[PDB]
DNA sequence: TCAGCGAGAGAG
RNA sequence: AUCGAGAGG
DNA sequence: CTCTCTCGCTGACCTCTCGATG
């Protein structure tokens, strides 16, 4: 019923034709008899009646009487909610400016007009606003327009204000206050409390502030006072109507009852808590509900786990409905009381109203669109939510003590963009890359990993097997080894040209794990795949093999399967960590004690004078870091290999089984970084400032650090704790202003015709024009042979067909060279990395692009103190 | 679900109906920061036309 | 139409319609009144209308063909 | 290096880009921010496309000079007066600061939103200017459908019926 | 506090 | 309701 | 014409407990 909004200066007939009543003198409601005053800040007259269809009198009680005015009150009979809608006006006895025109950096009031701010303001202060209302009114635009086109850095400005006046309709004379609008009551209202006293807004008293000093003002004009205690008053009020206006423009500041600045209007539209930015861009809502976090290794990727406690309260209306369906319930509160006493019949219409209904879960910080996620409940007892290990890392979520909240959706509409778009099932490729995002990390990786090594003279060892089965079997009877070398009969499938599966039979050298673990891997994979020692990677390029190869069906039946397989072994090999496994090489004395004498031999050469005072330092540092590589590199080849195994009789070496170095190997939780701190040397620490102290740390944190050690290694916690503390708002401002700028960018059209683009050089040149479009002529390296034609998307097969060629650079489209105006073309964007296809109309690609710049920094913020 | 009071009853009662459906109408805060933003002497307004 | 909704999205021909085609034909079932071409299995009538447009027996044109039949 | 070289590079501090577009074509400055923002992401091993830096960029460099003008009107201009066998007209592009972008917009309620209210409100009520709500932010303010996913069809239906 | 920017006087 | 103090993600 | 130099003005996610004062 509207399609715009408009915005224009006020004129005092506009502010009188939106009044419903005269100026108001009198303060406030009476405090003895609660009814208000009239002709007041509170008056039914002015502003409504105090009750719904009743008289402040009560002579008139009846919808009958409606629309009818009282004779001894003047009060109409209407809905009470009217007093949120009518204004008022106050009458000024004097002009008053208006603080927001004269006091800016580009001043308006006074850039009409040549003199500066100085003395205009001097002016006003009486050392007056009538004579700046005069020569404001006593002014021709067109004449002082044609003056200063025909005289032409500084007129250009008051030639477009000037001409900003003529055309928008305003008077240049209206800057200059005459009547006061005065907001409805119901916006500014007065709580009562328990006691008897009330709680009252900051407008009331600016309000009542004004209303005085104007009435003082009227009493010295009818007894004609000299001008000299006038020009005070007058004085007085425009101080008082800059503090309702805007407090603080000009430092003024008034209090209340505490030493604290009140409020003024222009405090509520404005700032992190105003109107905008807390009422109109988000808000709280219905239906939802928080708790508390934990894991469930038992759930598929598309369901959660929901306690009854809080699904009986959320889903309340459709409980209601299907009771009153059936006749179990007649009136409105039979099912109320069915609920509140918690029959054995509701726990059934429970189960069958969230059968296929999906809900949504939030995390607090939201930095990407991942942040919220659609589930189908499975409810529990208990007060806690169960969420799939598979999902955290999109959540950065975590078992600690984290919390999340659960929200309803209603129309079916709202069902169907649920299930639609962000069910967990559609979300597996990042929008900001192309890599998956739902990846097995930890226990996973460690019980794959085990499964998957082999070692030598094993329980078993050289058997000839039918197939996985009797590998299953043999494991399962305790008469072989999961790392035991065997050949096995293995068959497998590979697609053709036409689509279709073909079969392969053969015999193949592997282990008793790998054999067993081939049983789920999907149709149409090789078998060389598994037929190695997996780690994180590995896994990881599995899953997106498996989804460009089959599909996006197969791979949630694969990630499922891998997942519970890997929890299931990684219990039984009883993995464990001891004080014993964090071994120490033998020669670290021998290192410290050379680096030792070194360091001493060089001070010769200063006692005696040889080398500058400041070169000395230079070399300690390097004989220390070369003695802390020496005793790192010694420890490292101690720790990979031991095995000083038996084979058929003779000596021979392997791969370690020890517990941490697996750990780091496997890609679960270590690094080699913090295996040097646990069983090497602690290192070379910095000062406050940054200078590097002149000697090591030479412990590890199996032999404990003496008190000078443990004081020196606290100035870098300190440090890197403030650090993550104290600049995650830089972050935050920065992606709030990269979403303000760009927040109304959509592909609103499908191909824009113009034929430029850029050059792109090799980073491998397939990572940098995998889902692009051709711009101009690429041809073959041949001469006049063309490889690709022009305008293609290039998918996988098309990169590395380029890749066989030794292509030397390919130009594409690009989104900055695009015609289109009022927003972009779909060719010149490109693929959508979320899907795989090309981009869809009406997609939002500007928020996706600052979410995606702006995620990054601030997971960097964080993770400071972990080192 | 916020600022709607006649949409909110209506898709209470709809909902006990047993049809999911919802006839949204305008939030009360703009309302409340139309005359908020009148209340300082400028005019500001919807063009339905 | 459960677990995924892919098979659809193929026949369509991209999300943003496929919301909306299915629910005017749920609506249809819910309300105003009338069969599924496909067996019920006990299922909400988005899942119906999923299954029936996966099937190939739901679009925008025949749902158009059908109203302008009844009037 | 860091967070604070990439908030300066997005502002178009001065040590130049704005050189590198007057001599050598926007073609260039893409490249070279494009350069400079993954030299910073790269040390700590982040992936990020260039689609989305190439956006940024993109909305950055909004406005002309032939005072200061919007790109898309002097273009539409220029093809309406060349429709009729006319004179055009010449222009010198410019780029600034998101922070200077967003508060120089069409409409005035989203730069309200942003920040610095008091200004905008004032030059607004000086101008006397309108609003056609063509934005995400506009639109949710208001309480409608967002022009953009499963909303964007309703709003071609409106501009059918004007 | 600290960082950043424009408006306004200076001394040539 | 505002102010002050503390705690968790 | 054109570098220096003061001097203001605006900016820096979600949840829980207590008391004192309106
Ligand atoms: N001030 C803050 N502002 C903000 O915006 N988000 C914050 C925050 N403080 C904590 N978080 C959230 O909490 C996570 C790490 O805190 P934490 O649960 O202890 O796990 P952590 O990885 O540290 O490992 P642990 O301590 O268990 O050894 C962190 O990412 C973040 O999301
Ligand atoms: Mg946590
Ligand atoms: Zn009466």
């Amino acid at each position: 019923e509207f399609d715009a909004i408009k915005i224009a200066l006020a004129s005092p007939d506009m502010i009188r034709s939106w009044s419903f009543g005269e100026v108001k003198k009198p303060e406030t409601i009476n405090y003895r008899t609660f009814k208000p005053e009239r002709d007041g800040l509170f008056c039914a007259r002015i502003f409504g009646p105090v009750k719904d269809y009743e008289c402040l009198c009560g002579k008139y009680k009846r919808l009958k009487h409606r629309g009818v005015i009282c004779e001894k009150c003047g009060v109409e009979v209407t809905q009470t909610k009217v007093r949120r809608e009518r204004m008022g006006h106050i009458e000024l006895a004097s002009p008053t400016a208006h603080i927001w025109f004269l006091k800016s950096l580009p001043s308006r009031i006074g850039l009409l007009l040549d003199m500066p701010l100085r003395d205009i303001e001097r002016v006003l202060y009486f050392e007056g606003a009538e004579a700046i209302q005069a020569l404001l009114k006593s002014m021709d635009l067109e004449q002082e327009c044609e003056q200063l086109r025909e005289e032409l850095k500084k007129l250009t400005k008051r030639i477009k204000l000037l001409e900003a006046f003529v055309q928008s309709g305003n008077k240049p004379e209206w800057m200059i206050l005459t009547v006061l609008p005065v907001l409805p009551p119901d916006l500014r209202p007065l709580v009562p409390l328990d006691g008897g006293r009330f709680a009252t807004s900051d407008l009331n008293d600016l309000y009542r502030r004004v209303i005085n000093r104007n009435n003082r003002l009227k009493r010295l004009l009818d007894l004609a006072a000299p001008d000299i205690i006038v020009r005070n008053e007058k004085r007085m009020l425009q101080e008082a109507v800059d503090a309702l206006l805007d407090n603080g423009r000009r430092g003024r500041a008034i209090t209340g009852s505490n030493k604290r600045p009140l409020k003024s209007l222009a405090d509520m539209i404005k700032g992190k808590q105003g109107r905008f930015r807390q009422n109109l861009l988000g808000k709280r809502v219905d239906y939802s509900g928080r708790s508390v976090i934990t894991v469930g290794p038992y759930l598929r990727l598309h369901q959660c786990g929901l306690p009854k406690k809080m699904a009986l309260e959320l889903f309340k209306p459709f409980i209601y409905g299907k009771l009153e369906l059936r006749g179990l319930a007649t009136t409105i509160k039979a099912a109320k009381k069915m609920v509140e006493r918690e029959e054995a019949v509701v726990w059934d219409i429970l189960d069958e109203v969230i059968r296929e209904h999906p809900v949504l879960l939030n995390r607090a910080p939201t930095l990407h669109r991942l942040g919220i996620q659609a589930f189908e409940p499975v409810l529990i007892e208990g007060k806690a939510i169960q969420l799939h290990p598979l999902v955290c890392a999109a959540y950065n979520a975590d078992f600690d003590g984290d919390q999340m909240a659960v929200h309803v959706p209603l129309t079916l509409e709202a069902q169907l963009e649920a299930r639609a778009l962000m069910m967990s099932t559609n979300n597996i490729l990042s929008p900001a890359n192309g890599e998956p995002i739902i990846v097995p990390s930890q226990d996973v990786v460690l019980g794959l990993y085990y499964m998957t090594r082999d070692c030598v003279n094993a329980k078993g060892e050289g058997m000839v097997l039918t197939g996985p089965k009797e590998a299953e079997r043999l494991y399962r009877s305790g008469l072989a080894s999961l790392h035991a070398r065997v050949k096995v009969r293995i068959t497998e499938y590979e697609k053709d040209a036409n689509g279709e599966l073909v079969a392969k039979t053969s015999l193949k050298d592997t282990t008793v794990g790998r054999a067993i673990l081939w049983m789920i891997v999907p149709k149409g994979l090789p078998y060389s795949i598994v037929n190695q020692a997996l780690g994180k990677k590995a896994i990881s390029k599995m899953l997106n093999t498996c989804y460009r190869i089959l599909g996006l069906k197969p791979t949630v039946i694969f990630a499922d399967q891998i997942m519970y397989t890997g929890f299931a072994y990684a219990a039984r090999s009883g993995a464990s960590v001891g004080i014993d496994d964090m071994v120490i090489p033998e020669k670290k004395h021998e290192i410290i004690s050379e680096a030792e004498a070194e360091v001493a031999e060089i001070q010769e050469q200063f006692q005696s004078g040889l080398v500058t005072a400041g070169e000395r330092y230079n070399k300690v540092i390097d004989i220390w870091a070369a003695a802390n590589d020496r005793v790192s590199k010694a420890m490292m080849d101690n720790l990979q290999t031991e095995t000083v195994i038996n084979r058929d009789g003779q000596e021979e070496k392997q791969v370690s089984f020890n517990s941490i170095y697996m750990m780091a190997d496997s890609g679960a939780r270590g690094s080699a970084a913090q295996i040097r701190q646990l069983a090497g040397m602690r290192g070379l620490m910095a000062k406050p400032d940054g200078s590097i102290i002149e000697t090591p740390i030479t412990a590890n944190f199996r032999e404990g650090l003496n008190v000078l050690q443990y004081f020196i290694s606290t100035h870098g916690a300190r440090k890197g704790l403030a650090d993550t503390a104290l600049k995650t708002a830089n972050s935050g401002y920065l992606t709030r202003r990269l979403v303000d700028v760009a927040q109304d960018l959509v592909v609103t059209e499908d191909d824009c015709g113009t034929h430029e683009g850029i050059m792109m050089t090799p980073e491998p040149l397939r990572d940098r024009v995998l889902g692009r479009v051709t711009a101009e002529d690429v041809l073959k390296p041949g001469t006049a042979d063309i490889l690709v034609p022009r305008n293609t998307l290039l998918h996988e097969q098309w990169c590395d067909l380029l890749e066989e060629n030794s292509v030397d650079a390919v130009k594409v489209r690009s989104v900055v060279s695009c015609d289109t105006d009022f927003g972009v073309c779909a060719h010149c964007y490109g693929r959508d990395l979320a899907r795989g296809h090309i981009i869809n109309k009406g997609e939002a690609i500007g928020v996706i692009a600052a979410q995606s710049i702006g995620e990054p920094g601030t997971q960097l913020t964080m993770r400071t103190f972990h080192i | 679900k916020s600022d709607d009071v006649n949409g909110r009853t209506k898709m209470y009662k709809n909902i006990v109906d047993g049809n999911h459906q919802m006839e949204p109408g305008m939030p009360e805060s703009f309302n409340v920061l139309l005359k908020e933003i009148r209340s300082l002497g400028i005019n500001i307004e919807l063009e339905d036309e | 139409a459960r677990v995924t909704v892919q098979d659809a999205v193929e026949k369509i021909g991209n999300r943003f319609d496929l919301v909306l085609v299915a629910a005017r034909r749920a609506r249809q079932m819910q309300v105003g009144g009338k069969d599924p071409l496909v067996p019920e299995e006990n299922d909400k009538t988005t899942v119906i209308a999923l299954r029936e447009i996966e099937e190939g027996l739901i679009n925008n044109q025949i749902l158009d063909v059908r109203e302008r039949q009844e009037q | 290096g860091g967070l604070p070289r990439v908030a300066d590079l997005f502002e178009a501090r001065r040590p130049a880009p704005h050189d590198i577009l007057r001599l050598r074509g926007v073609h260039a400055v893409t490249r070279y921010i494009v350069n400079e923002v993954q030299d910073v992401y790269r040390l700590q091993g982040v992936k990020i496309n260039d689609k989305h830096i190439e956006v940024i960029v993109r909305q950055m460099l909004r406005k002309a000079t032939i005072e200061q003008v919007e790109y898309s009107r002097v273009k539409i201009a220029n093809r309406e007066l060349e429709a009729n066998g006319k004179v055009g007209a010449t222009y010198s592009r410019d780029l600034l600061g998101i922070t200077k972008a967003s508060l120089a917009t069409e409409s005035f309620i989203s730069a309200a939103s942003f920040q610095e209210t008091t200004r905008v409100l004032t030059e607004a009520a000086v101008a006397g200017k309108r609003d056609e709500l063509r934005g995400l932010k506009e639109n949710v303010i208001v309480g409608r459908l967002i022009p953009a996913g499963t909303g964007y069809a309703y709003h071609q239906d409106r501009m059918r019926r004007r």
